[PDB]
C-alpha cells in the first residue's frame, strides 16, 4: 500500500501568516496527487486537483506542487475560514489512501 | 449536480451485519462512468476508503483490510447502491460517507454528501 | 423586466417522427475472411466496439411497431442485397430439358417412398456441338411429369430459369445492425413490458441497432431475441382475427434440425466455365430429414403461452391449437434454412392441443427443397446447391406468428393457428423496440434579452 | 486510475431536463449533426440531405443576423397571442419538446418576422455608418 | 378572407427594378440558392454542384470580413478607373444586369483587393488588441 | 509587358518558412480547400468528403466562437504543460509541421477547453445583455 | 522581401570578358515569374538597361545596342544569374545592379539592391 505522511502534524499559526504541508509517498505515484480540505461537522472537498491545477471556486491563495514522492501546498495569507484541515491524497493506483493530515489552529 | 444521502440503523449491535443504502444521482452529464464508493469517517481519525462500484458494471474493489467483510450492490432501477459490512466491531463505529466523482475532461470533480453515522455497541 | 423579446436556440434537443435511409454496419470479426457471404458484410461500416447508448431521463415517447419505415425498408435492402449476391452467379437455364426420371430403391424407408427420383438427361458440355447424357437425383417436389415412358421436367421451366447459387457464398446470417446518418437519432424503448405500441417512459439513444440475425423462417422464429420479463404478446389489433399475432418467448427452445442422407456433390461442365452442382448417389441408408424438440419445454412454453393469451381472451375460455388450414408449401410447412439447404417442416405435432380453463422429444418430419422461390416472388428462383455429408443444426426458437380462427359470436373457445408468409412479420420481431426520429436543432424562445439597435 | 470515466455531456439525453438545464448541451448536438453502386449510392445521398438540411439551418441563422452563434437575441417582440405563460414556468417546469409542440403552429410567422427585422437593421445600420 | 392573399416577395421578378430597390430581395434569392441509378445520381450531382457553388460563395464571403451579412462596408476604396459615373445615376437609373455587364471585366482585382485588405485588417487589429 | 509575371502568393510552398511567416498564405489555401456510373461516382464520393471535412472544420470553428475569422483570439489560458518554449524561438524559428508534431497529442483537450470557454462566455454575455 | 547582391572583378583589362553573378531570391511569393535584370549606372551619367532573364524560362533579351556583347546565364541550383560582357571598354566602367521586379496584381514592386563598381582601365 501506498502510504502518505503529512507533515508538519499539527501547525498553529495567525491570521495571515505563510503557512506550507507536505505530503511524502511511499512510492512514486507521478503527478497523480491532489489536497482535500474539511472541518469538523462537513464532508471533505477538493481543495487543489492533480497538484496543479487549481480547482474551481477554491481561493487563489493555496498553490500546489511538487511530484513524484514529494508535494507541497502553500498558504500565502492565512484566512479565518484557512483554519482548516488539510489532506493528500494519491490519485493512482490502487489502493486508494489518504495523509495523515495537518491541523491548522489559531495561535 | 449530484447530491448523495445516506440511509440506515443508526446502531447496529456488534457482530450483527450493517447495511447502508444510498441514492445514486447522474446529474445533467448524461453518458459515461460513475464511481459510486463507500467511506468511513471514525471519531478522532481520518477518513478511510471501504469501497467503490462503477455504474456501468457490476465489478466491485474493495479495500484489502475489508475484502472478506465488505460488500457492495448496485440496483438501477431504483437508482440506489448498498453497502453490506459483516463481523462489525467497536471500531467500525464511524461516520459512513456515500460518494461520487466525476470525470469530465481533465477536471476531476468530487461530490462526498453529508454521510451517517454508525455506532457499535452492546 | 415584464417586456421580453424573441431569441433563437441552436443545436436544440427536441425530434419529430420521420422517415430516412439508413446504413448497415457490421462486426470487425466478419472482415477476418469471410468475405463471400448472402448479407454483404465488405460493404458495411465497421460497427463501435463500444456502442453508446444514452438514457433519456423523463423522456416519454410513442412507439408504433407495424407503422414502422425501418421494417419494409430493411425488408426491401435484403431483397435488393440478395439480388446483387444472386446476379453473378451461373445462369441454370439449360437445366430446362426433358428428363427421364425414375423411382429411387437404394434402401428407402417407408416414409421416402417417390420422395427422390434419379433423372437421366442430355446435357450441353463446354463444346456447343457435343452433347453429354449425365444422371443426378432431384426430390419430389421439384420435378412435374409431362404427358409408357416417364418424362419429368423441372417445376420452374413454365415459369423462370434460376440461377445456381455459388457454392463459395454462404447463407448462415449473421449480425447487422442499421446506423441513422448525421441530423437523425434512433431510439430504444428499454420498457421490459411493452407491448409493441403506445407510450414508453424508459428511452434511450443509440447510433446503431443491436446485432440483427436476418433469419428467414416462417411460423417460427429462429435464433430471435428473448423477451426479459415473460412470454409477450404483440398484434396490431387484437380483436381482429385478421391480423398476424406475434409471440416472444421469455426462454429458447432447444430445436435439432437434421437431414441424415449422406449427400454426394458431383460437378457437370455446362459450358465455358459453367459448373453445375448435382446430387450423385448416396452412401448408405435413406431416411427422412427431420426436426426435434424437446416435449416437457414445449408444454410448458405452450401453457406460458396460453396464460398470456387468456390475459387478453378472458380468463374462461378454452385454447385451441390446430395445424395450418392449407395453401402453398412455403406457408403450410416452417420452411427455412439450415446449413445451405432448405427445409420445410409439417408442424402439426406442435399445435395440435387444447386447453380448459383450469425426456421424450417431439419428432417431425421435414421435406427438402432444391429450388426455392423466396420473398412470394414469382419468376426469381434459385437452385440451392446440395452439400456433402449429413446436416445437422441446432437453433433456438423464441417466437410464434399465429392467426385467430373467426369465432361465431362468443363460442367460448380459440383457436390459434401458425402463419405467416410475410417476412415483414418475422423483421418486426426485433425492430419493435426501435424507431427513427429527426432532429429539429432550431428553436424559438421568450427572452428578456433584447439585442442592440 | 482511480474509478474515473469519461462522464461526457453526450446525446439529447438531457432533453428531458428543463429549457435552461438543457441549454448546456446545444453545441453537442449542433456537433453532432455532422457526425461522420446501388447502397453507397444511398449513403452517399443520406449524407448529401443531412448536408443539405444543416447548410439549410447555417443559413437561415445569418439570414436573421446569427451566424456563428449558438444564442442570439433579437429585435422582433415576442407578442403574447402565440403562448402568454410567464418567464418562470417556461425555463424552470417545460421541456424542449412541450415547447416546440405548443409553438409549432407559428413557426414560418416568427421566421418571417425575424426576416424583416435583420433586413432592416442592416440598412438603418448602413445608413448609419455612411452618415458617419 | 376579404380577398387577401400572399403579396410575398419572391424570386428575380424585382430584378428589372433599380439597384437600391432590388436590394430588398437579396435575402429571399439568397434562401432560393438552397430550394429543395442513370437519373438520380444525376440529379444528386446537380444537387452537390449547387452546394458547393454557395458553399464557395460564402468562403469568398467569409475570407472578405463579411460572413453572415448580406451587406457588408469594406476598406477598399472605390478606384475610379473601374466606371467613374456618380451615386446618384448608379442607384436611382442602372439596374444590377447592367452594372454587373459594366463591371464584369475587373471582379478578379476587386476580389483580390478586398482579399489583401481584409488580411491587413485582422492582422493589425490582432497587434493592436495584443498590444492591449 | 516589361517581364512581369504573376508572383501570386500560392499553395503550402510557404511551409518551411517560419510561424509568423507562413500565417500570410493562410487563406489561400483555405480557398484552395474547395477547389472545383463506377467513376463519376467515385469522384463525387471524393468532392462531398472535402465538402463534408470542410464543413465541419468551419462548425468547429463556429462553436468556439470564432466563425468567419482566420484568426480569432480566446479567453482558454495557455498552460505551460503542453509546451513551454517561449514566444521568441516560436514564431521566428519554428515551422508550422515542426509545431503540429509537437501539439498533435494534446488537441482534443484544447477543443474541448475552447468549446466550455465559449459555452460560458456566451451565456455570461446573454444574461449581462438581459440585464441592461 | 528580396535581397539581392552584386560579385566580380572590380578592375577589368579593356577587351576582356567581364563576368559578374548575383543571388536569385524568390521572398515569400511561392509561385510566378521572377525578370532578373541586369543594370549598369556609368558615372555622370543616368542608369541604363543590359538585359534581363525569366525566372520560368532560359529566354534571355538584351539591350539593341549589346546583343553582340552581353549575354545572360543563370543557375537553379545555386539560385545564381551571372551576366558575361565581351570586348569591354573604357564606356563599360559603371555601377552594375541586378534587379528584380515583382509583378503581384496591380502593384508591380521593384528592388535593385546596391550594385558593384567596375572599372576598366590598363
Ligand atoms: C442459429 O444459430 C446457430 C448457432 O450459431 C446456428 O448453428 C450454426 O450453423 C452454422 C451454419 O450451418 C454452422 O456452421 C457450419 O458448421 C459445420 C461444421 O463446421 C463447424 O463445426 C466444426 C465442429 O464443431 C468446427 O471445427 C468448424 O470450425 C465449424 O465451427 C459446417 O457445415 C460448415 O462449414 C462449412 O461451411 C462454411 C460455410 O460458411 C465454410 O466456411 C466452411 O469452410 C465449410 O465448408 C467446407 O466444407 C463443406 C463440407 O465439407 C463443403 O461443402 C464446402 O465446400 C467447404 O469445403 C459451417 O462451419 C455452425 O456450426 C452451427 N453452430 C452450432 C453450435 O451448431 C444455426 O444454424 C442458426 N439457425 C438458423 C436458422 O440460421
Ligand atoms: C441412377 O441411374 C443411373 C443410370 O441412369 C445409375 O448409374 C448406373 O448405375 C449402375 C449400377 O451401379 C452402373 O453399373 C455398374 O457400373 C460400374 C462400372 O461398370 C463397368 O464395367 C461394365 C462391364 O464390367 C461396363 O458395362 C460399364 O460400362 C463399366 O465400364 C460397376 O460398378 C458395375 O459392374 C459390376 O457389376 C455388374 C453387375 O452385374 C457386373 O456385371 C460387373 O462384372 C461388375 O461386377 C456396373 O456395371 C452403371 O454404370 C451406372 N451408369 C452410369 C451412366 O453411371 C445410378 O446408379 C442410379 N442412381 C441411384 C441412386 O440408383
Ligand atoms: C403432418 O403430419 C401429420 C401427422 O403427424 C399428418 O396427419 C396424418 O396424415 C395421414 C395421411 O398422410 C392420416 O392418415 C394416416 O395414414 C396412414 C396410412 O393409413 C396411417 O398412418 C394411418 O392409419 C393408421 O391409423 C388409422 C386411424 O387410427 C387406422 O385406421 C389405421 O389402421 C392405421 O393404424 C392414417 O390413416 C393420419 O390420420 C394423420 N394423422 C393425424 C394425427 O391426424 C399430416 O397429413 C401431415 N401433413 C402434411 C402436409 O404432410
Ligand atoms: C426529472 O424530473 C424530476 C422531478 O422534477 C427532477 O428532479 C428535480 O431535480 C432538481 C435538480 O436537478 C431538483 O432541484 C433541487 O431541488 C431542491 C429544492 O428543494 C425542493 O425539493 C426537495 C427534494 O425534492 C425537497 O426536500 C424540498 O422541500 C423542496 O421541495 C434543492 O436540492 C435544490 O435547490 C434544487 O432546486 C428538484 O427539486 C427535483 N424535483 C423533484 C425531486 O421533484 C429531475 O432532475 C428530472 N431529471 C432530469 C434529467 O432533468
Ligand atoms: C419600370 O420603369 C418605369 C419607368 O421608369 C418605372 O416607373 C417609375 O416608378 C417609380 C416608382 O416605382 C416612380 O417614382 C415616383 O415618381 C413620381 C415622381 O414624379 C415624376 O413622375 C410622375 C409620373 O411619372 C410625373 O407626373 C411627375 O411630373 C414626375 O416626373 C412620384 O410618384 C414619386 O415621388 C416617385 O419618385 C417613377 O416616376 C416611375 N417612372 C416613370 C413613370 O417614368 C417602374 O417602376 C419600373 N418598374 C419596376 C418594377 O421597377
Ligand atoms: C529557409 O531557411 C533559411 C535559413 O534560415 C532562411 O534564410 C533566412 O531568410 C531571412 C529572410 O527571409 C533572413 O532574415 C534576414 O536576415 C538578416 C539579418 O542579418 C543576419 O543574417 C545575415 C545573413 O545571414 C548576416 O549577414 C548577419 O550577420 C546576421 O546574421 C537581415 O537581412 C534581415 O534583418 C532579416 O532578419 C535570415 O537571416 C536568413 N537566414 C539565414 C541566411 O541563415 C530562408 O528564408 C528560409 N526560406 C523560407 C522560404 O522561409
Ligand atoms: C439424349 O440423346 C440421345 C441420342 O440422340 C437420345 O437417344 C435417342 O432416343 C430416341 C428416342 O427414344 C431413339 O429413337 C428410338 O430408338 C429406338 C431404335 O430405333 C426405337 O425405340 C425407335 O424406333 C426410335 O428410333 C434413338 O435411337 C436414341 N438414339 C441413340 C443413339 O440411342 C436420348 O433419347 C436423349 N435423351 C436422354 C434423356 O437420354
Ligand atoms: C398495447 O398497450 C397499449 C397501451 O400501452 C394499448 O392501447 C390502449 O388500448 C386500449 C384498449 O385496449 C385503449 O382504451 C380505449 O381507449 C378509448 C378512449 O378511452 C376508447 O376506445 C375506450 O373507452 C378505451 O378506454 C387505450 O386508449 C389505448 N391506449 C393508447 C395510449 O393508445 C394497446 O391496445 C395494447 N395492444 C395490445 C395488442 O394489447
Ligand atoms: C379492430 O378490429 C375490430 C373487430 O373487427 C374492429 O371493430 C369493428 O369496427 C367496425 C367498423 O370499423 C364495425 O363495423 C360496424 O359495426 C356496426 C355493427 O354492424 C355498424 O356500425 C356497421 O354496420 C359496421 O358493421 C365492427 O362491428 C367492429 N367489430 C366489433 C367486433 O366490434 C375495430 O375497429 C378494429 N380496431 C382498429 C383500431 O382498427
Ligand atoms: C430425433 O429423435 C428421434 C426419435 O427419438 C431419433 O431417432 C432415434 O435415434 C436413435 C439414436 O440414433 C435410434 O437408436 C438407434 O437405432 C438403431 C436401431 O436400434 C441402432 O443404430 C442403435 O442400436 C440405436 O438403438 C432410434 O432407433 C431412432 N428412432 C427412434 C424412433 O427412437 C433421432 O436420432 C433424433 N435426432 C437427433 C438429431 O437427435
Ligand atoms: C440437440 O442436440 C444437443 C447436442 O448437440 C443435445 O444436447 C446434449 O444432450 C445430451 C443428452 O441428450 C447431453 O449429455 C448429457 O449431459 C449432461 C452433462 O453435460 C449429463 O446429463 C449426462 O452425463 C450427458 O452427458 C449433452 O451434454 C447435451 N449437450 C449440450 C451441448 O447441451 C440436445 O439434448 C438435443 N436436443 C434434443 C431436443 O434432442
Ligand atoms: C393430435 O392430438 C390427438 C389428441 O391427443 C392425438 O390423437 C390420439 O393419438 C394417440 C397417439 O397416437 C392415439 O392413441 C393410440 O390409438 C390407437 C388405439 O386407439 C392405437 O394406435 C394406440 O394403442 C394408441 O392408444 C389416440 O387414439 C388418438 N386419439 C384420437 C381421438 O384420434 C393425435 O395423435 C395427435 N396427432 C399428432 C400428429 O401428434
Ligand atoms: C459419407 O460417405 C463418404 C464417402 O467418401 C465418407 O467419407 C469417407 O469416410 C471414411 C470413414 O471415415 C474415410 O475412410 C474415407 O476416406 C472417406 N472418404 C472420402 C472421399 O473422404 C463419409 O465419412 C460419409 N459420411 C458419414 C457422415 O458417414
Ligand atoms: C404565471 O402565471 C400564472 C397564471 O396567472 C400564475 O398562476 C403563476 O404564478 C405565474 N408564475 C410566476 C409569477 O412565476
Ligand atoms: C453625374 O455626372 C454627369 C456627368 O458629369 C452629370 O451630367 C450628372 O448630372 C451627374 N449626376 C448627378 C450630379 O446627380
Ligand atoms: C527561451 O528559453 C530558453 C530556455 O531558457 C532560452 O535559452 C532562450 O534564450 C529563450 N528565448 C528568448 C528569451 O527569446
Amino acid at each position: 500500500d501506498i502510504q502518505l505522511t503529512q507533515s508538519p502534524s499539527s501547525l498553529s499559526a495567525s491570521v495571515g501568516d505563510r503557512v506550507t504541508i507536505t505530503c511524502r509517498a511511499s512510492q512514486d505515484i507521478n503527478t497523480d496527487l491532489s489536497w482535500y480540505y474539511q472541518k469538523s461537522g462537513e464532508a471533505p472537498k477538493l481543495l487543489i486537483y492533480r497538484a496543479s491545477n487549481l480547482q474551481s471556486g477554491a481561493p487563489s491563495r493555496f498553490s500546489g506542487t511538487g511530484s513524484g514522492t514529494e508535494f507541497t501546498l502553500t498558504i500565502s495569507s492565512l484566512q479565518p475560514e484557512d483554519f482548516i484541515t488539510y489532506y493528500c491524497q494519491q490519485r493512482y493506483s490502487f489502493p486508494i489512501t489518504f495523509g495523515a493530515g495537518t491541523k491548522v489552529d489559531i495561535k | 449536480q449530484v447530491q448523495l444521502e445516506e440511509s440506515g440503523p443508526g446502531i447496529v449491535k456488534p457482530s450483527e451485519t450493517l447495511s447502508l443504502t444510498c441514492a445514486a444521482s447522474r446529474g445533467p452529464f448524461s453518458g459515461g462512468h460513475f464511481y459510486w464508493n463507500w467511506f468511513r469517517q471514525p471519531p478522532g481519525k481520518g477518513l478511510e476508503w471501504i469501497g467503490g462500484i462503477y455504474s456501468d458494471g457490476d465489478a466491485a474493489d474493495y479495500n484489502p483490510s475489508l475484502e472478506s467483510r465488505v460488500a457492495i450492490s448496485r440496483d438501477r432501477s431504483a437508482n440506489r447502491f448498498s453497502l453490506k459490512l459483516i463481523s462489525v466491531t467497536a471500531t467500525d463505529t464511524a461516520v459512513y460517507y456515500c460518494s461520487s466523482t466525476y470525470s469530465w475532461n481533465n477536471v476531476w470533480f468530487d461530490q462526498w454528501g453529508q454521510g451517517v453515522l454508525v455506532t457499535v455497541s452492546s | 423586466a415584464e417586456n421580453l423579446w424573441v431569441t433563437v436556440y441552436y443545436g436544440v434537443p427536441v425530434w419529430k417522427d420521420a422517415e430516412t435511409t439508413l446504413f448497415c454496419a457490421s462486426d470487425a470479426k466478419a472482415y477476418e475472411t469471410e468475405k463471400h457471404n448472402v448479407w454483404a458484410t465488405h460493404a458495411c461500416v465497421p460497427t463501435d466496439p463500444n456502442p453508446q447508448e444514452i438514457h433519456l431521463e423523463n423522456v416519454t415517447e410513442e412507439f408504433n411497431m407495424w407503422k414502422n419505415n425501418m421494417v419494409e425498408q430493411m425488408h426491401t435492402d435484403i431483397i435488393s442485397l440478395w439480388d446483387q449476391s444472386l446476379k453473378p452467379c451461373v445462369k441454370l437455364t439449360p437445366l430446362c430439358v426433358t428428363l427421364q426420371c425414375t423411382n429411387v430403391t437404394n434402401n428407402i424407408t417407408d416414409d421416402m417412398r417417390g420422395e427422390l427420383k434419379n433423372c437421366s438427361f442430355n446435357m450441353t458440355t463446354e463444346l456447343r456441338d457435343k452433347k453429354q447424357k449425365v444422371y443426378s437425383l432431384f426430390y419430389r417436389l421439384d420435378v412435374v411429369q409431362i404427358n409408357s415412358n416417364k418424362e419429368y421436367r423441372l417445376i420452374n421451366c413454365n415459369t423462370s430459369a434460376c440461377t445456381q447459387a455459388c457454392p463459395k457464398v454462404s447463407f448462415e446470417p449473421i449480425p447487422i445492425h442499421y446506423c441513422a446518418p448525421a441530423g437523425f437519432a434512433i431510439l430504444k424503448c428499454k420498457d421490459k413490458k411493452f407491448n409493441g405500441t403506445g407510450p414508453c417512459p424508459s428511452v434511450s439513444t443509440v447510433q446503431c441497432t443491436h446485432g440483427i440475425k436476418p433469419v428467414v423462417s416462417t411460423q417460427l422464429l429462429l435464433n430471435g431475441s428473448l423477451a426479459e420479463e415473460e412470454v409477450m404478446i404483440r398484434s396490431e389489433n387484437i380483436t381482429n382475427n385478421a391480423k398476424n399475432i406475434l409471440v416472444q418467448f421469455n426462454t429458447p427452445v432447444q430445436i435439432n434440425c437434421t437431414r441424415p442422407n449422406n449427400n454426394t456433390r458431383k460437378s457437370i461442365r455446362i459450358g465455358p466455365g459453367q459448373a453445375f452442382y448435382a446430387t450423385g448417389d448416396i452412401i448408405g441408408d435413406i431416411r427422412q430429414a427431420h426436426c426435434n424438440v424437446s416435449k416437457a419445454t414445449w408444454n410448458e412454453t405452450l401453457g406460458k403461452v396460453v396464460k398470456q393469451l387468456r390475459k387478453h381472451f378472458g380468463n374462461n375460455t378454452i385454447i385451441r391449437f390446430a395445424n395450418s388450414s392449407g395453401g402453398d408449401l412455403e406457408v403450410t410447412t416452417h420452411s427455412f434454412n439450415c446449413g445451405g439447404e432448405f427445409f420445410y417442416c409439417n408442424t402439426s405435432g406442435l399445435f395440435n392441443s387444447t386447453w380448459i380453463s383450469n425426456n421424450d422429444s417431439i419428432t417431425l418430419p421435414c421435406r427438402i427443397k432444391q429450388i426455392i422461390n423466396m420473398w412470394q416472388r414469382i419468376g426469381q428462383c434459385m437452385y440451392a446447391p446440395p452439400i456433402q455429408g449429413v446436416i445437422r443444426c441446432v437453433s433456438n426458437i423464441t417466437g410464434l406468428i399465429l392467426t385467430r380462427d373467426g369465432g361465431s359470436t362468443n363460442s367460448t373457445t380459440e383457436t390459434f393457428r401458425p402463419g405467416g408468409g410475410d417476412m415483414r412479420d418475422n423483421w418486426r420481431s426485433e425492430l419493435y423496440k426501435y424507431k427513427v426520429v429527426k432532429i429539429e436543432p432550431l428553436g424559438v424562445a421568450p427572452t428578456r434579452c433584447k439585442r442592440r439597435v | 486510475a482511480v474509478g474515473i470515466g469519461a462522464v461526457f455531456l453526450g446525446f439529447l439525453g438531457a432533453a428531458g431536463s428543463t429549457m435552461g438545464a438543457a441549454s448546456m448541451t446545444l453545441t453537442v448536438q449542433a456537433r453532432n449533426l455532422l457526425s461522420g453502386t446501388v447502397w453507397g449510392i444511398k449513403q452517399l445521398q443520406a449524407r448529401v440531405l443531412a448536408v443539405e438540411r444543416y447548410l439549410r439551418d447555417q443559413q437561415l441563422l445569418g439570414i436573421w443576423g446569427c451566424s456563428g452563434k449558438l444564442i442570439c437575441c433579437t429585435n422582433v417582440p415576442w407578442n403574447s397571442s402565440w403562448s402568454n405563460r410567464n418567464l418562470s414556468e417556461i425555463w424552470d417546469n417545460m421541456t424542449w419538446l412541450q415547447w416546440d409542440k405548443e409553438i409549432s403552429n407559428y413557426t414560418q410567422i416568427i421566421y418571417g418576422l425575424l426576416e424583416e427585422s435583420q433586413n432592416q437593421q442592416e440598412k438603418n445600420e448602413q445608413d448609419l455608418l455612411a452618415l458617419d
